[PDB]
C-alpha cells in the first residue's frame, strides 16, 4: 500500500517531466514532501508549487519547468555518517559539478551541500539532479 | 496535454469526475426540503436515503429508497438550494 | 462604565474602557439585551492596515464565542456605526501551548490537545474573523523565494458584509500570527 | 423473526424461563407472551396454550427445539417454554 | 484492494470542506443527543442511528452537530453494546454460515466464507485486545459463539 509517500510523489514528478507535462498534482501530500520540494525550488529544479488543503491529507500542484532530469528516493532512509556522504554522492549523482542528495538532519531537511556547511550527517531521503 | 491549469478547473469538468477524484473532495449528494400533498409539514429528506422516510404527520410515506437517489412518492416537491 | 465587561487580569483603560462602554451603551436597547448580559470580552487592540483605515480587533473568552456569533452581525452593525471610521471583528482568546520538545520535556504536564496546539489555533482564528463568509477552501502558495502565502476561498452568503473588509483580515493575522493572506470570491458546486 | 426481538427483551425487559414459574406468571396474570417451542410435549402445549387462553395472553409456537430458544435467549441451555412479563424497547408484544 | 477478495473497488462517502452546521437545522447539540439516545434505547446499532438521523431527520453528521461521535455519546451514558457492533456483525454472520454448513456438509464455498469470516473475526479481535475494549481473554469458540449473539 502507500508505504513511502515520497516515492509515490517523486515518481509522479519525475514521470511527468519526461512527458514534458507543464504541471502535476501529487495525491497524498505530506510535510516531508513540502519540505523536500522547497529544497528543489532553490536550486531551480522546479517552479512554485501551490498546496491544496483538502481537509484530510493534502494535494499539491507543482509548476515544473524543463529542468529536472530525474528525482528519485532511497527507500530505506539509511543513516549517512558524513564520511560516507562522499561515497554516496559519488555513486548516486551524475557529476561532482551539480546534483543534490536531499537528506534530513538534526538541523532540518536540506541538500548535501548544506549539511556539509553545517557539518552534520543524517538520513538520506532521495536525490534530484 | 502539456497545459492543464489543474488548480483552476472549469466548473463543468469537476462534475464529470468521480467525487473523490476532484481537486477537493466534495460529495455528489443533497438534502431536499419536501412538501407532500396532505400535510403542509416539511421534512428534511436526504436524496440518498437508505431508509423509508415517513411523514412527521403519519399516514403518507415519502421516499421509497432505490440504488442511488430516493424514489419520491407520486406527487411531492423538494428544495435543493443551500450552503 | 468600562471595567465590568472586560475581566481577565488585563485592564489598560484606553480603548478597552471606551469599547466596553459602547457594549454597555448597546444594553440601553430593546431585544439587544439580556443575551448581552451573559457575554463578556477579555482584551482589545487597535491595529492599522496598509490602506490606512485602522481596525479594532476584539477578543472573547472562547465558550462565549459561540454566543457572540448569534449577536455579531447585529453587534458590529451598531458599534461600527458608533465607534466610526473603523472596522470591527471578533476573535476567540485561544491559549496556544508550546510544543513539548525533549528539551522542553515531559516532567508532568497534562497532555496538550490538538484544539490547543499551534496550527489549530491560527486556523480557528480564520473561522472567527470571517464569521459571515465562512471558509469553503484554502490553497497555499509557495513563492520562489520560499514565502508561504495562503489563499482563502470564502463562500458568498454574507459576502456583501465581508467584501469591503478583506484587507483588514490581511492586516489582522499579520499582527496576531505572522502570515500573509488574500481572499478570493469564487464558483459553486 | 423472534431471535432479534427476544434477544433485546432478555437484556432490557423481564422474564421467567421454563415452567412452573411461567405457569405461576400466567396464574398471577402478569405474563403476556408465553413462548413455547416445538418439542414441548403435546400435553404441556395444550395445557399451557389452554391455561393462557383463559388469562388472555398471546402464545408463540416458536419454530424452535427446546434448544433454539435457549440459544435465542442468550441462555446457554435448554428452555422449552418461557413467559415474558415486561419488554424493554422491544416490540415483541403486539 | 480489499482484505479478502479480488475486487479492487472504491465506493465511499465523502464530506465537503465545510463542517459548520448547515442552518436548516434546528435541534442543537442537545436535541440530537436526545434523539440518538431514544433510538439506541429502542435497540439500534451506532451505524443504524447515524442512518435514521440523516435520511428522515436532518443531521448530516452527528459529530459536527454535537462535540463527539455517536459511539462516545452512547458510551459516556452507558447505552453502548457489550462488544463492538462492527465485530458481532461478523460473529452473527459466522454463526449463520455455521448453521447451514451443519445441515449441508457439501458446500465447499461456505467453507471459505466461514474460514474467511473466522479470520476477519480474529483479526479484528486482536486489536480490540490492544485497544483494550475487550478483556485479554475472550476468544472465539464455535460453541459459545451462537450464544454471544
Ligand atoms: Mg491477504
Amino acid at each position: 500500500v502507500r508505504m513511502n509517500v515520497l516515492a509515490d510523489a517523486l515518481k509522479s514528478i519525475n514521470n511527468a517531466e519526461k512527458r514534458g507535462k507543464r504541471q502535476v498534482l501529487i495525491r497524498p501530500c505530506s510535510k516531508v514532501i513540502v519540505r523536500f520540494l522547497t529544497v528543489m525550488m532553490k536550486h531551480g529544479y522546479i517552479g512554485e508549487f501551490e498546496i491544496i488543503d483538502d481537509h484530510r491529507a493534502g494535494k499539491i500542484v507543482v509548476n515544473l519547468t524543463g529542468r529536472l532530469n530525474k528525482c528519485g528516493v532511497i527507500s530505506p532512509r539509511f543513516d549517512v555518517q558524513l564520511k560516507d556522504l562522499e561515497k554516496w554522492q559519488n555513486n548516486l549523482l551524475p557529476s561532482r559539478q551539480f546534483g543534490f542528495i536531499v537528506l534530513t538532519t538534526s538541523a532540518g531537511i536540506m541538500d548535501h551541500e548544506e549539511a556539509r556547511r553545517k557539518h552534520t550527517g543524517g538520513k538520506i531521503l532521495g536525490f534530484f539532479f | 496535454p502539456l497545459a492543464k491549469d489543474l488548480l483552476h478547473p472549469s466548473p463543468e469538468e469537476e462534475k464529470r469526475k468521480h467525487k473523490k477524484k476532484r481537486l477537493v473532495q466534495s460529495p455528489n449528494s443533497y438534502f431536499m426540503d419536501v412538501k407532500c400533498p396532505g400535510c403542509y409539514k416539511i421534512t428534511t429528506v436526504f436524496s440518498h436515503a437508505q431508509t423509508v422516510v415517513l411523514c412527521v404527520g403519519c399516514s403518507t410515506v415519502l421516499c421509497q429508497p432505490t440504488g442511488g437517489k430516493a424514489r419520491l412518492t407520486e406527487g411531492c416537491s423538494f428544495r435543493r438550494k443551500q450552503h | 462604565s468600562a471595567k465590568i465587561v472586560k475581566p481577565n487580569g488585563e485592564k489598560p483603560d484606553e480603548f478597552e474602557s471606551g469599547i466596553s462602554q459602547a457594549l454597555l451603551e448597546l444594553e440601553m436597547n430593546s431585544d439587544l439585551k439580556a443575551q448581552l448580559r451573559e457575554l463578556n470580552i477579555t482584551a482589545a487592540k487597535e491595529i492599522e492596515v496598509g490602506g490606512g483605515r485602522k481596525a479594532i480587533i476584539i477578543f472573547v473568552p472562547v465558550p462565549q464565542l459561540k454566543s457572540f456569533q448569534k449577536i455579531q452581525v447585529r453587534l458590529v452593525r451598531e458599534l461600527e456605526k458608533k465607534f466610526s471610521g473603523k472596522h470591527v471583528v471578533f476573535i476567540a482568546q485561544r491559549r496556544i501551548l508550546p510544543k513539548p520538545t525533549r528539551k522542553s520535556r515531559t516532567k508532568n504536564k497534562q497532555k496538550r490537545p490538538r484544539s490547543r496546539t499551534l496550527t489549530a489555533v491560527h486556523d480557528a482564528i480564520l473561522e472567527d474573523l470571517v464569521f459571515p463568509s465562512e471558509i469553503v477552501g484554502k490553497r497555499i502558495r509557495v513563492k520562489l523565494d520560499g514565502s508561504r502565502l495562503i489563499k482563502v476561498h470564502l463562500d458568498k452568503a454574507q459576502q456583501n458584509n465581508v467584501e469591503h473588509k478583506v484587507e483588514t483580515f490581511s492586516g489582522v493575522y499579520k499582527k496576531l500570527t505572522g502570515k500573509d493572506v488574500n481572499f478570493e470570491f469564487p464558483e459553486f458546486q | 423473526s423472534i431471535n432479534s426481538r427476544l434477544q433485546l427483551v432478555m437484556k432490557s425487559g423481564k422474564y421467567v424461563l421454563g415452567y412452573k414459574q411461567t405457569l405461576k406468571m400466567i396464574r398471577q396474570g402478569k405474563a403476556k407472551l408465553v413462548i413455547l417451542a416445538n418439542n414441548c410435549p403435546a400435553l404441556r402445549k395444550s395445557e399451557i396454550e389452554y391455561y393462557a387462553m383463559l388469562a388472555k395472553t398471546g402464545v408463540h409456537h416458536y419454530s424452535g427445539n427446546n434448544i433454539e430458544l435457549g440459544t435465542a435467549c442468550g441462555k446457554y441451555y435448554r428452555v422449552c417454554t418461557l413467559a415474558i412479563i415486561d419488554p424493554g424497547d422491544s416490540d415483541i408484544i403486539r | 484492494g480489499r482484505m479478502h477478495a479480488p475486487g479492487k473497488g472504491l465506493s465511499q462517502s465523502a464530506l465537503p470542506y465545510r463542517r459548520s452546521v448547515p442552518t436548516w437545522l434546528k435541534l442543537t447539540s442537545d436535541d440530537v443527543k436526545e434523539q440518538i439516545y431514544k433510538l439506541a434505547k429502542k435497540g439500534l446499532t451506532p451505524s443504524q442511528i447515524g442512518v435514521i438521523l440523516r435520511d428522515s431527520h436532518g443531521v448530516a453528521q452527528v459529530r459536527f452537530v454535537t462535540g463527539n461521535k455517536i459511539l462516545r455519546i452512547l458510551k459516556s451514558k452507558g447505552l453502548a453494546p457489550d462488544l463492538p457492533e462492527d465485530l458481532y456483525h461478523l460473529i452473527k454472520k459466522a454463526v449463520a454460515v455455521r448453521k447451514h454448513l451443519e445441515r449441508n456438509r457439501k458446500d465447499k464455498d461456505a467453507k471459505f466464507r466461514l474460514i474467511l469470516i473466522e479470520s476477519r473475526i480474529h483479526r479484528l479481535a486482536r486489536y480490540y485486545k490492544t485497544k483494550r475494549v475487550l478483556p485479554p481473554n475472550w476468544k472465539y469458540e464455535s460453541s459459545t459463539a451462537s450464544a454471544l449473539v
